[PDB]
This record gives C-alpha cells, sequence and structure tokens, in this order.
RNA sequence: CUGAUAUUGAAUGUUGGUAAUUGACCUUCUAACCCGCCGCCCUUAUCGGGCGGGGAGACAGUGUCAGGUGGGCAGUUUG
RNA sequence: UAUGAGUAGCGAAAGAGGGGUGAGAAUCCCCUCCACCGAAUGCCUAAGGUUUCCUGAGGAAGGCUCGUCCGCUCAGGGUUAGUCGGGACCUAAGCCGAGGCCGAAAGGCGUAGGCGAUGGACAACAGGUUGAUAUUCCUGUACCACCUCCUCACCAUUUGAGCAAUGGGGGGACGCAGGAGGAUAGGGUAAGCGCGGUAUUGGAUAUCCGCGUCCAAGCAGUUAGGCUGGGAAAUAGGCAAAUCCGUUUCCCAAAGGCUGAGCUGUGAUGGCGAGCGAGCGAAGUUCCUGAUUCCACACUGCCAAGAAAAGCCUCUAGCGAGGUGAGAGGUGCCCGUACCGCAAACCGACACAGGUAGGCGAGGAGAGAAUCCUAAGGUGAUCGAGAGAACUCUCGUUAAGGAACUCGGCAAAAUGACCCCGUAACUUCGGGAGAAGGGGUGCUCUGUUAGGGUGCAAGCCCGAGAGAGCCGCAGUGAAUAGGCCCAGGCGACUGUUUAGCAAAAACACAGGUCUCUGCGAAGCCGUAAGGCGAAGUAUAGGGGCUGACGCCUGCCCGG
RNA sequence: UCUACCCAUGUCCAGGGUGAAGUUCAGGUAACACUGAAUGGAGGCCCGAACCCACGCACGUUGAAAAGUGCGGGGAUGAGG
C-alpha cells in the first residue's frame, strides 16, 4: 500500500495547534492503518523522525439537516509526536 | 419495582443476532420472511 | 461410632454423626482426584429425568480400583480417607512399585495392612481373588458380574455377600440383599465385609443437612392438583381414593413389580429375595 | 404384557397324526444376532470402527401380524 | 371539535436578600448568610445509554410555571496505553462439533477438536497539566517480552556446549467457622514544630485562637513469621525414556530450602505542602489509637470433604554447531478509554417518591455501617404569592374516667440502653429466661483513684468501685433501643407458598413405614441414538403414604 | 433479558450475646464412672443494622407508582442473599 492512503488529512484546531508547539501532529488516517503503519508512513512522506505514535477512533457523530437523520463518518486520529532531532513538518 | 426488560447486548445477541438465526433453518426462514417483508433489520 | 449431639437447639436435636475414628487423614491423593460437577437430575436434554436430586456441598471424585487387577505386587494400607461419592470410607493403597490407588475400605482394615490380589493370594480382608480361589462361606464384598469389567455389587457401606457354592464355570453367591444368584467364577470378589458399617444409623437431623447432600423436597402426590398426580386434588384432605397408590406417571406403585419380564439375567437367579 | 412369523442355524432324545414320513417339547452345540466386558490398532479419543479373546446365543433385539391390559393420553356424549 | 372547566393537577425537600445580565427575571449568573445529605444525597466503577461531555451562540417546540437557562436547538471542539480492562494466554458450566451413531424428511445425539469468564495467569509508579483525557499526555524514576548492526565474559563443536517437548512428574489447586498474633491503611491531634492572629460585647499574652504538620513503584537490605525434615542407594509403577516423580531400605536430625505482610535505606540536590501572591513557599517529627484490609485459609476446629487448564519448575525423549550470561542499542500491534452510572443520561411510555452488582465510606458520643449532629465532598429538589374556613390527610397535646369502644384493644399509648439484685410452673434437662419483679445511672471534688495497655522514662490511652458534696420537675434528661402475664386450639421446630386481595392450621422437614430395584437396576426423558439415575450398586437408588419427640397404632382378605 | 428450578463461577452479611462437644487441671475411685474449675467456640442458636422478605394499619385508588409510600413487622452463617 502506498504512504499516502495512511494520512488523510491533517486536523486544524486549537488543541491540534497546541500540541504543534510541542513538536505533535495531529493527521486523520485511514481507519484500517495500525500505529506502525502511521509511523512509517510520515517518515515517508515527509522525511521525519518519529518518536511516538498515539492513536484513537472516533465514533461517528449523529446528525440532522431537517427531516433526514444520519451519522457522520468514523474517525481515525494520530498524534504523531517527532524526535527532538528532527525536521519540522 | 425490577421490570422484565433488563438490557445486555451480549444476550441479546446470542439470542436473536444474525448468528444465532442462521444456525438453524428456522432462524434462516426468519432472515427470509424480513428480506421479504423488506426490513431494514433483519435481526439484534 | 455414632456420636449423639446434644439438643442445644430443635434443629440439632436427635442428630447423630460418624465420629470418623477410622479416618486416618483429612487430604486426598491429588494424583487420582478427577473433577466432578452436579446435575441437578437433568439429562442431556437438560431437562429434569429424576426428581429431589440438585445442589448439595461440591465434591471431588476419587477414582477407586474396583478391577483390583495388580496381581502378585503386594500393597500397603497408607490411609483410611473419607470419600463424599459414597458410604464406605476409601484406602489409599501403596503398591511396591510406587503406583498408587484407592480401594474400598473393608471392615478391619488398618494403616500398614499388606494386601494382595491374584487366584494365589490369602483369603485375608482386603485382599482380592477370582471367585473359582475363594471359600465356600467366605464373605466377599465388590464382587464383578463380568471378568476384567471391574465389582459392581455389595459396594455400601456395611454390606456384605456370602459364596454359597461352586458349579464349575459358575459360583453361587448370596448377594446382600439376600438374592442368591450365579456369578461367572471367573468374575473377582474382594474379602470382607465393606466398612463403615455405623452409616445406617446416622440420625440426619435437620433438613438442611439433606440439602447438604444434595436432595431438593419430596412434594406428595395427594397436595398436589389433578393435572399434576394422579393423587392431586380433593376437597380437604383425601384418602389414596383410586384403586392402588400410583406413581406420578401412572403405575401402581405398592407392590407391582416391575423387573422386565424375559429378562436374560432371569436364568442366573436362582432364589430370589 | 403375551403369542405367531421373519432375521434363524446345527445336533440329541422325548412325545401327538401317519409304521417309513411331519408337528410339539426338553436338552446340548456355535457360526448368525447381541455385549453399557478385556487386550491390540486406526489414535493425542470412556464416540465409532477394525482385529483377537471372553460372555451370551438361535434366545434376546428389531420388522410384520395378533390377543390382553391400559383416564397414562385423545376425541366426544352425558335428552 | 366540544362538555366537564379556567375546574383536578403541576410528582416527597429551605430559603432570603444584595448585585448583574437582559426586550422581559420568584425561577439564569455572582455574592453573602441560612438550610439539607454525609455506610450518602459523597468519591470510584459495572451493566446499560451513546455524544447526553466542553466552548460559543440560541429560545419555536421539549421543560408540568417562567426562562436571558437547560440533559433542549445550532455551530465548532473533545476520548492519546508494551505495563489499566479485553484480544494476539488458560480453562469451567454450557455451546459448536471432522469422521461417527440414530432418525419419514427437517433433523437429534456425540468423539477428536474447538469456542466460552463470572474464575486462573500476567510488566508502572508518584507528581503535574486542559474548557473538555490521563496508571494513556508531560516530568521524574522504573519494569516486562522479544531482537542483535555491536561490546565484554564464559562454555563448547558429536563422551558435544546449549536448547528442550505438543510427552512424564511437580506445581498451580482452592471449603466453612473460630481465635491469637504481626503489620499496615485510617483516626486523634496528645506533645513538639511551623505560619498567621491578640480580638472592642464583660474577660483573656492566655492550659489563648485559626491553619498545616509528608511521599510511590522500583532497586538493595531486613523481618513477625508461616510451610515443609534432609542425604545416599535400589527400584514389577508414571503408554516411550528419565539423573525427575512414586515406593522401599539404610544413614543423619538440627540443618537446609520455599515463601512472607511490612519495615529500613535509596528513589528524593525531587515532588507535595499552611499560606503569600503564573510564581514563591515554613514546618513536615514523636506519641496514642487502630481495622470490616493485609500476612492468610496461615493456624486450630469441623463435616457437608471443598473446579479445571495454562503460565511456572523439573525430567528425559528429542534437537544441536555454535551456544550461555551481562552490557549497549533497539522493537512493542489491535479493541475500550468522552460523559451519566442510587440516576433528569440505565430499566420503569414521563426531567416518574419504584428497581439497579461491586470498591472506598471520616469525626463526637457509641458495641456499631445503629442513632443524632457534623467533615471531605455534595445539595436547596423546575410553579409561586396569600389566607390560616369546613372537610380530608400527616403530626403534637388533653380535664375526669380507663376498653365502657369494637366482630376483635384495630389504631394509639405503654415497654425499650447499660450495670446490679432477683426470677415460677413445666421440661425433651438444652431450656423456659430479657421469665416475672425490683434497684442504680447527671455533675463536682477526693483524682492524672485502684487497676490495666503502651513506653527506658516523660507522656499518651483505657478505667472499675468507693467516699464526700452539688443542681433540676426530671440524669441512658435529645435521637435510637423488648410490653408483660395466665390458659387453650392447630402445626413439633428454622424454612416454603397463591409476583399483584389468602403466609396459614397449607407445603417442606428430620423421623416412621410400605413397596419396587441384582445393575444395560428400577424409575424417568427421548421415535431412536444418547442420557439422567450414577462415574452410584440394596447401609444404594426410585415411588406411595405418614410427619420431631413420647405412649401407642385394635378387628375385617367377603369386595 | 420477567419468573420457576437447575448448572458453572464470583461476591455480600455493622455490631453485640449465649456458651455444645472436646481439652486441661484438680478431685475422684483398684480401673472406670462421676464431680468442679478453667479452657474451648458448636448452632437451619439469640438480639440487632446493611441486605432480603412482606405480617398489621393508614394513605394512595383518572396514583408520585398498572402493586407503591409511611409507621411499625419477620429472617439476618443459612434449607441465606
Ligand atoms: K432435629
Ligand atoms: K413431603
Ligand atoms: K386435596
Ligand atoms: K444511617
Ligand atoms: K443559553
Ligand atoms: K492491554
Ligand atoms: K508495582
Ligand atoms: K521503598
Ligand atoms: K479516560
Ligand atoms: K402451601
Ligand atoms: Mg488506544
Ligand atoms: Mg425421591
Ligand atoms: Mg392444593
Ligand atoms: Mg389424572
Ligand atoms: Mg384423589
Ligand atoms: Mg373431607
Ligand atoms: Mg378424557
Ligand atoms: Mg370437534
Ligand atoms: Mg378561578
Ligand atoms: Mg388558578
Ligand atoms: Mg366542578
Ligand atoms: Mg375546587
Ligand atoms: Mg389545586
Ligand atoms: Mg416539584
Ligand atoms: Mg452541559
Ligand atoms: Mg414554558
Ligand atoms: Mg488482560
Ligand atoms: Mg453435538
Ligand atoms: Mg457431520
Ligand atoms: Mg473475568
Ligand atoms: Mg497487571
Ligand atoms: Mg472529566
Ligand atoms: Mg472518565
Ligand atoms: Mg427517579
Ligand atoms: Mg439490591
Ligand atoms: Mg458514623
Ligand atoms: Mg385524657
Ligand atoms: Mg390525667
Ligand atoms: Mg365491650
Ligand atoms: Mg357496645
Ligand atoms: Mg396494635
Ligand atoms: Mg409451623
Ligand atoms: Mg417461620
Ligand atoms: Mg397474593
Ligand atoms: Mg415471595
Ligand atoms: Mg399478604
Ligand atoms: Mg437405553
Ligand atoms: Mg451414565
Ligand atoms: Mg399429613
Ligand atoms: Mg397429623
Ligand atoms: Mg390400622
Ligand atoms: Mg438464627
Ligand atoms: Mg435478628
Ligand atoms: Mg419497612
Amino acid at each position: 500500500k502506498d504512504p499516502r492512503d495512511v494520512l488523510k488529512r491533517p486536523v486544524i484546531t486549537e488543541r491540534s495547534a497546541d500540541l504543534m508547539t510541542e513538536k505533535k501532529y495531529t493527521f486523520e488516517v485511514d481507519v484500517r492503518a495500525n500505529k506502525t503503519e502511521v509511523k512509517d508512513a510520515v517518515e515517508s512522506i515527509f522525511g521525519v523522525k518519529v518518536d511516538k505514535v498515539n492513536i484513537m477512533n472516533y465514533k461517528g457523530k449523529s446528525k440532522r439537516v431537517g427531516r433526514y437523520t444520519g451519522m457522520t463518518s468514523r474517525r481515525r486520529k494520530a498524534i504523531v509526536k517527532l524526535t527532538a532531532d528532527s525536521k519540522e513538518i | 419495582m425490577k421490570r422484565t426488560f433488563q438490557p445486555n447486548n451480549r444476550k441479546r445477541s446470542k439470542v436473536h443476532g444474525f448468528r444465532s438465526r442462521m444456525s438453524s433453518k428456522n432462524g434462516r426462514l426468519v432472515l427470509a420472511r424480513r428480506r421479504r417483508k423488506g426490513r431494514k433489520v433483519l435481526s439484534a | 461410632a455414632i456420636k449423639k449431639y446434644k439438643p442445644t437447639s430443635n434443629g440439632r436435636r436427635g442428630m447423630t454423626t460418624s465420629d470418623f475414628a477410622e479416618i486416618t487423614t483429612d487430604k486426598p491423593e491429588k494424583s487420582l482426584l478427577a473433577p466432578l460437577h452436579k446435575k441437578g437430575g437433568r439429562n442431556n436434554q437438560g431437562k429434569l429425568t429424576v426428581r429431589h436430586q440438585g445442589g448439595g456441598h461440591k465434591r471431588q471424585y476419587r477414582v477407586i480400583d474396583f478391577k483390583r487387577d495388580k496381581d502378585g505386587i503386594p500393597g500397603r494400607v497408607a490411609t483410611v480417607e473419607y470419600d463424599p461419592n459414597r458410604s464406605a470410607n476409601i484406602a489409599l493403597i501403596n503398591y511396591a512399585d510406587g503406583e498408587k490407588r484407592y480401594i474400598l475400605a473393608p471392615k478391619g482394615i488398618q494403616v500398614g495392612t499388606e494386601i494382595m490380589s491374584g487366584p494365589e493370594a490369602d483369603i485375608k480382608v482386603g485382599n482380592a481373588l477370582p471367585l473359582i480361589n475363594i471359600p465356600v462361606g467366605t464373605v466377599v464384598h465388590n464382587i464383578e458380574l463380568k471378568p476384567g469389567k471391574g465389582g459392581q455389587l455389595v459396594r455400601s457401606a456395611g454390606t456384605s455377600a456370602q459364596v454359597l457354592g461352586k458349579e464349575g464355570k459358575y459360583v453361587l453367591v448370596r448377594l446382600n440383599s439376600g438374592e442368591v444368584r450365579m456369578i461367572l467364577s471367573a468374575c473377582r470378589a474382594s474379602i470382607g465385609q465393606v466398612g463403615n458399617e455405623q452409616h445406617e444409623l446416622i440420625n440426619i437431623g435437620k433438613a438442611g443437612r439433606s440439602r447438604w447432600k444434595g436432595i431438593r423436597p419430596t412434594v406428595r402426590g395427594s397436595v398436589m392438583n389433578p393435572n399434576d398426580h394422579p393423587h392431586g386434588g380433593g376437597e380437604g384432605r383425601a384418602p389414596i381414593g383410586r384403586k392402588s397408590p400410583m406413581s406420578p406417571w401412572g403405575k401402581p406403585t405398592l407392590g407391582f413389580k416391575t423387573r422386565k419380564k424375559k429378562n436374560k439375567s432371569d436364568k442366573f437367579i436362582v432364589r430370589r429375595r
């Protein structure tokens, strides 16, 4: 599989922005991607050194638009901590 | 007072779930009937 | 001996127990234990097929040597132990070659006694021989019906059978019941009365003690309703009110003989009880 | 529960029609059938099967037919 | 869509005022005092729910009123793990079940083998931090498994180190009760120490007042202690083999090991810490008390005789030319993680007086988790304002009388704690019995009594029984806490039962008796296979009747 | 998933009392019996919270609740929850 299949998009929030001060980058990842695959993919794509990857699953949020109930997608969020001697993403 | 429905997801699945239904002829007729009626939910 | 408790409560009044004088250890041989779950009188369908069975104390099975097939190797009685699975006590035998087995404890037997199986053994309490080798009038127990199958008859506390005569292939044996019966002369028996002879005198004393032994209450038929039992119903108390007393399944239950007519073993039964 | 008959064979006397032929009965045999007995093997298996012993044995079990019993259960009647 | 009707109701509970916000305020926010829970109405956490969590905005509907608010609407946001719980580990009941057995069909049963926690096994702790997660992030300090580009030491290349089973053995491995220890958590703040304060209501620099008064896993050491006796030789057994286990013989007798709460040191030149004001930061000891926890089912006793399997250890069978140990470097996946969880978020159609397993559960007085008042902490309850009629409900009191009431003392009243005295018939000799009936009970001084615990002492803690006084209507001054007796029927007894109109004299029961059952038992379930009975075997099992115990249990076999 | 019974595996039960067998010592006898004291800690034992139950009354009866609440009540180491 391609590394760029693994990382989907960056998470841009206040929390994510605060973690970037600590050299921690938050990505949404493929819901099938284990944290080793994420580590490998971040090093491959961005040419950085990864200290650790923490990873969590979000359920879909129930949603309404008028008379139609449904569900947002499940998400897998990875917080990637780079090593202290490393280039920034 | 203890009422009759005491929820428990394991027991729900084991008694009424898809694999329970599939494990007997009569459970497979339930699924056929519910597909025939066009139910959105075939099983617990 | 039987220990009578003092009437310190209504529960305890009349209650008696074994003193367990014969028992020499409190700990069974771990290598001869096997697991034993209760069944509640329920069969493979999960249905109750025997009434009044349920609960009671958890028990481990002690694997008894009913076959007595270590011929010629002497064994020393190491213990006499409580067995929860049967009325008799059991004896751990240390065989000379390092094998350990349990046997039914005969009346008399002592720690240190040597026992021996096989056709060239003495007629001593605790030995086991083919019935062709046992003299007439010998009191025996743990009698086989099929060569090699193991002892089936006369195993309960205090029971005994006497060898009456020899008819070549068969030996006559008076069983505990008093039935005289032909047994194949190749079938083994063990010498002596089974021990724990006082077992029958125990007064259980209270309802709860029956419950500890896995007995659930018996409800009489005559206090059931007609849909439950032939004796059910009637306004107020009623007599049996039927030609015969009846079982719950509508057979006569007082005098009606239930041994199968055309039983194959009828030829071997000389005198019925 | 009981009989007949099939599965079901081999001998031995015995006693009914028929002086030499057929039924009934008793006993014995083993080879069918049975084994909730033992050893071995398939096999890491208290299932099953095979093989060898042992027990039992033409009985039992089972099929068909028959009589008895049978509120255990069923359908009903009880102007 | 009416009527009933502006009626019944608005679902247990303490608020008051000041300030604010706003179109609008009893109801939202803040402040102050007051009040309620406190073996919970607190903290944690199941199951279940599934975003209800946080922030900002909103007010149509939902909310029994209102609403600026909200578990509601709309936007955004929020759940971080080698070590926690689950999986990549183990098995129980049970379930599935290759072949197989049985059966009109469908199927039923069942072996090997699996699945299956509610159990077994198993490596991380303290502190800090966000609006919203935290043994998960951060800091500090660890541990476990595995790997080898490397380093060092050691051993050995076929009488050859080492590894070693999917096999053997050991172990894991187990009940209930009781009491003694040892310890710790927790508690008291007793002493000491530290910081702050000296009052304006008469008094107090005082035996004055308030607040605080420590700390992990890990590593090293030690320990109350608890378990086991130990060596050598020989071996009809442990499916094969064992140098292991079992057995025996001989020798020796306190050694050995195996565990062990906790403690000491280190961890910590750190952290926390009254308070001062994100920072900064004092003292941080001793004494007393003390578990329902731990050592630990350890011990003792008892009968009703108390899972399995793996991890683990060991043994050989094997494998085997490279191994073993210690560093150093490195690797470590998935699932859950928000929030509610005695509740307005779960089960009850409701923001419903009901139900909901488990862990922790402070102080005073107390035997106590009772009780009353409080702590930590939580809460003031989603309609209000008046008025203070009948009547109804829940409470309090009541002259004289005291069951006259009534089917019936129903209801209520009375009794009630501790210590002491004393206690009948009858009895199965246990009981009856808290029988009954009486007495004492506060406070002060003697007095830090005698005496006891702890300690080297100082001290702290427990503490009779006396004597002398003092006060009240009343001293277990509140809350909580048996009414008792005489005689009879029924059932011996503790139990059980008509969920939701019957708790009983009914059922059960221990005991009695009859009867069936010789083991492929009888009986029972099933068409059968297969089962229960029972891994039982006549001192056992099934069925009927009777129902502790005592004395007894007559006559009739014609039906 | 309520409920009846059963099976496997967990767990809960503040406190207080009474004082069975046994044991020890003393006495006691030719031996035993037997007696006393201490010890000991039995029990479907006792009192009593949690918990479980549901006896009486009142209230409720278009309920706060399609079985409850209040005040009393019973069991509370067991045939227990
Ligand atoms: K009794
Ligand atoms: K009965
Ligand atoms: K009747
Ligand atoms: K309370
Ligand atoms: K708002
Ligand atoms: K884990
Ligand atoms: K640890
Ligand atoms: K330490
Ligand atoms: K969390
Ligand atoms: K009844
Ligand atoms: Mg995670
Ligand atoms: Mg019975
Ligand atoms: Mg009836
Ligand atoms: Mg009938
Ligand atoms: Mg009748
Ligand atoms: Mg009558
Ligand atoms: Mg009929
Ligand atoms: Mg009809
Ligand atoms: Mg009006
Ligand atoms: Mg009005
Ligand atoms: Mg009106
Ligand atoms: Mg009115
Ligand atoms: Mg009104
Ligand atoms: Mg209200
Ligand atoms: Mg909120
Ligand atoms: Mg409104
Ligand atoms: Mg785990
Ligand atoms: Mg099956
Ligand atoms: Mg098949
Ligand atoms: Mg579990
Ligand atoms: Mg762990
Ligand atoms: Mg939170
Ligand atoms: Mg949380
Ligand atoms: Mg509620
Ligand atoms: Mg409960
Ligand atoms: Mg308290
Ligand atoms: Mg009056
Ligand atoms: Mg008066
Ligand atoms: Mg009157
Ligand atoms: Mg009158
Ligand atoms: Mg009354
Ligand atoms: Mg009664
Ligand atoms: Mg009762
Ligand atoms: Mg009722
Ligand atoms: Mg009930
Ligand atoms: Mg009632
Ligand atoms: Mg059968
Ligand atoms: Mg069986
Ligand atoms: Mg009766
Ligand atoms: Mg009677
Ligand atoms: Mg009579
Ligand atoms: Mg009791
Ligand atoms: Mg009680
Ligand atoms: Mg009550």
